[PDB]
């Protein structure tokens, strides 16, 4: 109900006294979406096949198809090359930028190849997204 | 009366003058909440109060309005209750768990230095001439019920304890909130079945208003564009539906004292043989399914002809005030039964 | 779809649509964004390739006599407070006009029994107690509730 | 690009670290010795 929408607010409110920013950013009303529909919360994540998060998966495979939606209105390689542009302001180290690499590789492979919402087209295939991804 | 400013006096008259006086009267109740026409009407409406009387000095009819909202969670009943407790002029304000029947009435006390019984007024004799409103009145207990039928009713109270019979007057408009039980109101049953109050304390109320919650995607459009409207407003640092704009507070507080205090209509031009050709379709329809209703319509129609600011009632009076009740009347029945009230007394709803 | 033999027919099918850009005038990002639309059309079937007036009250009654318990039948029709016979009682209280008996009706249940719209459960020769039961899906009975315009969710026990 | 950017970076915090392994607790009687009077 209505309550719920001003806890909504609320929480827009704390997010945006927690940065010390003067306005309220959209990021806060994406970032308290999430824990508004949680709900029912597990004590931890199972791993993922080195091992990586689930939120993190769901995370890079939301932005990657975000991503390529927006490019619709691309290329491996390109796509790679703007991840790593996107990530810089967190890798700190040549190692973490090879970690990085091998993640970013793995995960496109296994979302091509396992969750079919990547399909190639026919060294640097083209990539589009299953048209029943929202 | 004699504090009012010749100015005050002008602009209450300009106002009366005006068409649409009861439309933008209506839409300045209540800014911060959207819509519900219904019950905002039904409490300006038992706000403005009618004419009490005392035929022949052997019964008193009272002129008072008794208003009772039933409602789903979600509805800013509280705020209404709020915001009719910051504009009236006397109110006082009662929660259901907090409100005893020793301290709603007037108690017997010994006076702790002299010793000699002493009464001691409740809320509702300190809310005589004024309103009370009453929260959760569906916590109330039996026995602290009892006690509220005689004020109801009689609109004074008398207290036999300790040796000590008085009587005080209990003038008052009584505003009563309560839930219905398990949390959701339930259309395929009676109004008094979802409601734990007995027949007669519904019979002592004149205005039933029922609120539903209903999955609306335009109504949620509407609601979350008022609401986050009036967030950005009413905002520290940046500190309708009739088409009509709302009226400054204080002009409405003047106008309303005005009205009280001047304005006595009467009900000289009356079709009898209409409103007793209703009442008789009425006794049929609930049969099938009294006089004081008959008495709260034509203290409506007195009321809203005193918004008008109208020394003589006119029709129109009686006309609204016959739709506002029966629309108040089959919200109280049962969905298999609703539509073809309606389709009965389609004449008068038109 | 893992079949070859439905796969293969579903190509077949889509095969003429596919070559039309090209013959209109190797460019695979024009092929794909003309094409995606009508794949997604396409994969809506894979594998799949008006009543009379008192008959749809007929129904709409036989629908809730299968679905609502007996106990709550009062609850929902009487005023104040399955067998043929039931069935009968809905049917009266939910037309507003009164209906005559007419053979006609009879005919009408009949007819729909036939229709495999309704499926008779006792014996044939014991045609005085006979017992039925509705095989109408729920979305079918909500259409023609619609085009009636009755609310049959104010009714239904099992969602209230 | 990227690569010369992190490694001009890398370069920039190796410095500092080394400009940070002087003991932390000189600063830390520095940070009190303001609160002393
Ligand atoms: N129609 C509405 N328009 C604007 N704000 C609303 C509306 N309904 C609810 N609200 C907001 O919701 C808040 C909380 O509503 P409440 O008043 O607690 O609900 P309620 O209907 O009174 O039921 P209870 O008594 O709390 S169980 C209010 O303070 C309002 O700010
Ligand atoms: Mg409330």
């Amino acid at each position: 109900t209505v309550r719920q929408l001003e806890s909504m607010i609320r929480l827009s409110e704390a997010m945006a006294r927690m940065h010390c920013c003067d306005e309220v950013q959209p990021k806060h009303v994406k970032e308290a979406f999430r824990l508004l529909n949680k709900s029912i919360i597990r004590v931890e994540t199972p791993d993922v096949n080195l091992r990586l998060g689930f939120s993190e998966y769901c995370r890079i495979s939301n932005l990657i198809v975000l991503h390529l939606r927006k490019v619709e209105e691309l290329k491996r390689s390109e796509l790679v090359n703007w991840y790593l542009k996107e990530i810089e302001s967190e890798i700190d180290s040549e190692e973490e930028l090879i970690n990085k690499k091998r993640i970013i590789e793995k995960v496109i492979h296994r979302l091509t190849h396992y969750d079919h919402v990547l399909i190639e087209l026919t060294e640097d295939p083209y990539l589009v997204v299953n048209p029943n991804y929202l | 009366v004699g504090e009012l400013t010749d100015e005050d006096v002008k602009m209450i008259t300009s106002l009366s003058k005006d068409q649409q006086i009861g439309e933008k009267i209506f839409a300045s109740i209540a800014p911060s909440i959207y819509g519900h026409e219904d019950i905002k009407r039904g409490l300006a409406l038992a706000l403005f109060g009618g004419e009490p009387k005392n035929p022949g000095g052997k019964h008193k009819v009272r002129g008072d309005i008794n208003v009772l909202l039933c409602g789903d969670p979600g509805t800013a009943k509280s705020q209404f209750l709020k915001y009719i407790e910051k504009v009236s002029s006397r109110a006082i304000f009662t929660t259901g768990q907090g409100a005893s029947a020793v301290g709603l009435t007037a108690y017997v006390q010994r006076h702790p230095v002299s010793r000699e019984w002493t009464l001691e007024a409740g809320a509702l004799v300190l809310a005589d001439r004024g309103v009370c409103l009453i929260d959760e009145f569906d916590k109330m207990n039996d026995q602290d019920r009892t006690s509220i039928h005689e004020a109801m009713e009689q609109q004074s109270i008398s207290i036999s304890k300790a040796g000590i019979v008085t009587s005080l007057q209990a003038r008052c408009t009584v505003i009563a909130a309560a839930n219905p039980i398990g949390g959701r109101y339930d259309p395929s049953l009676t109004f008094s079945e979802n409601v734990d109050l007995t027949e007669p304390i519904i019979s002592r109320f004149d205005i039933l208003c029922v609120v539903r919650d209903t999955v609306d995607p335009v109504q949620d459009e509407m609601l979350a564009r008022f609401v986050v409207g009036s967030h950005v407003r009413h905002h520290p640092s940046n500190k309708n539906t009739y088409g009509v704009e709302p009226l400054p507070q204080e002009v409405l507080k003047k106008y309303i004292i005005y009205a009280k205090e001047r304005v006595h209509p009467k009900l000289n031009q009356m079709d009898q043989d209409k409103v007793a050709k209703m009442y008789s379709d009425l006794r049929k329809e609930s049969m099938a399914t009294t006089v004081r209703h008959i008495e709260s319509m034509i203290r409506m129609a007195e009321a809203h002809a005193r918004i008008h600011l109208r020394d003589y009632v006119i029709e129109d009076d009686v006309n609204m005030a016959i739709r506002v009740m029966l629309e108040s009347f089959i919200d109280t029945q049962k969905f298999s039964v609703m539509r073809s009230m309606r389709k009965t007394f389609a004449r008068y709803l038109s | 779809c893992r079949d070859l033999k439905e796969l293969r027919h579903l190509a077949v099918l889509n095969f003429p649509k596919y070559c039309e850009p090209v013959v209109k005038g190797r460019d695979t990002r024009k092929l794909w964004r003309n094409i995606e639309p009508h794949l997604k059309k396409a994969m809506q079937t894979v594998y799949l390739r008006e009543l009379p007036y008192y008959s749809k009250f007929i129904l709409i009654a036989a629908y809730l006599a299968s679905y609502n318990p007996a106990r709550t039948d009062k609850r929902f029709f009487l005023k104040h407070h399955f067998p043929l016979d039931r069935l009968l009682a809905i049917l009266y209280s939910i037309v507003d006009s009164r209906v005559a008996p007419t053979a006609n009706i009879f005919s009408q249940i009949t007819s729909l029994v036939t229709l495999q719209l309704l499926t008779l459960v006792g014996h044939d020769d014991q045609l005085d107690g006979p017992k039925y039961k509705c095989t109408v899906s729920l979305d079918f009975i909500r259409a023609i509730a619609r085009t009636v315009n009755f609310d049959i969710i104010k009714y239904l026990y099992d969602f209230l | 690009s990227q690569d010369l950017l992190e490694r001009i970076r890398a370069k920039e915090a190796q410095k500092q670290l080394a400009q940070m392994t002087r003991c932390p607790e000189q600063e830390q009687r520095l940070q009190r010795l303001e609160r002393l009077p």
